[PDB]
């Protein structure tokens, strides 16, 4: 009998319990939640739980199934954590944690001062700035260091707290890269051409390098209240103009600190780009007293 | 959803 070999990610739907509609994904949706025990110590646990629309292609079903999987085996701070699986039945079920603010782009335009939702507080300061850009950093060092390369960086696959903190989400395009320390795309595939490298559009190759590239563009991001990169520019325009030397200007009064490691981003050769953990060194004296306390780059771990 | 944030390709080289 199949009950004698479970799953341990396994959680019963009915501890399982929907309140609204935290967004949309291309093709399943995303709801906010509360589960009944599902962490030791917590009777209750505010939940975001992603779906799969019963018309979902196989392609994004094997991508929804990836997302899931590479998520099993991570436990860093600053990378959004998987809590459990709901299969037995349909629709099957997510659960992550749940991320009170949403997706960073999202986020970032709330606080624009005409914004029809703004939650009645001012744009990121430098100091909030270098924050996230170190939360996003460490995360993405945890994920480098388990030899993983993200291949999808931006703001919209950035999640942010209740408490405010930053952390890697969205997996789907993850890939490991333990053996060879690169991944080579085979054939046609939908990539965010705005957020890659240039070896990554010429080859279809992507690093920890590239991965670095799309950190810079995330740094635009956050410094523009997420305007569109390349505003003005067809995907096939970016293309060209990556491939080329081309990159984004410096968003208005960006501060000078944050213009320096767009620079070291930006870089054509990718060997010559900073890696994540040189990221946060750069930044780890001007962060929350308790980021030592949770960054991977602090910890043991991290040898 | 930004659909418009990616596109079909392969690689130009
Ligand atoms: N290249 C791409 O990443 C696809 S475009 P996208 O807008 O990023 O959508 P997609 O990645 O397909 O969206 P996803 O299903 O991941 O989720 C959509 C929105 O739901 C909110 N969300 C997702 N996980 C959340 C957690 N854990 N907590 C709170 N809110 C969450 C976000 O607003 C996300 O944009
Ligand atoms: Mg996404
Ligand atoms: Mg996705």
């Amino acid at each position: 009998s199949s009950v004698f070999v479970p799953d341990e990610w396994e959680v019963s739907r009915e501890k399982i319990t929907l309140l609204r509609e935290l967004g949309q994904g291309s093709f399943g949706m995303v709801y906010e939640g509360n589960a009944r025990d599902i962490i030791k110590g917590e009777a209750e646990t505010r939940v975001a739980v992603k779906t799969v629309n019963e018309s979902a292609s196989l392609r994004e079903r094997i991508e929804f199934l990836n997302e899931a999987s590479v998520m099993k085996g991570f436990t860093c701070h600053h990378v959004v954590r998987l809590l459990g699986v709901v299969s037995k039945g349909q629709p099957t079920l997510v659960v992550m944690e749940l991320m009170a603010h949403g997706d960073l782009k999202s986020y970032l335009r709330s606080l624009r001062p005409e914004a029809e939702n703004n939650p009645g507080r001012p744009p990121p300061t430098l100091q909030e700035m270098i924050q996230m850009a170190a939360e996003i950093a460490d995360g993405m060092a945890y994920l480098n260091a388990k030899k993983f390369v993200h291949r999808d960086l931006a703001a919209r696959n950035c999640m942010v707290a209740h408490d405010f903190t930053v952390k890697i989400g969205d997996f789907g395009m993850t890939r490991d890269i333990y053996e060879t320390d690169y991944y080579r795309k085979g054939g046609k595939g939908l990539l965010p051409v705005r957020w890659m490298a240039p070896e990554s559009l010429k080859d279809g190759v992507f690093t920890t390098s590239s991965d670095m590239w799309s950190f810079g563009v995330v740094l635009w991001e956050i410094t523009s209240l997420a305007e569109q990169p390349y505003q003005g520019l067809s995907n096939e325009q970016v293309l060209k103009f990556v491939m080329d030397g081309g990159y984004l200007d410096q968003p208005d009064n960006c501060p000078e600190r944050v213009t320096d490691l767009m620079r070291m981003c930006w870089q054509f050769n990718p060997k010559m780009r900073p890696t994540f953990l040189e990221i946060v060194n750069l930044l780890k004296d001007d962060l929350h007293p308790s980021f030592p306390e949770v960054s991977f780059f602090h910890s043991e771990e991290n040898k | 959803p930004a659909t418009g944030d990616f596109m079909n390709m392969s690689p130009v080289g």
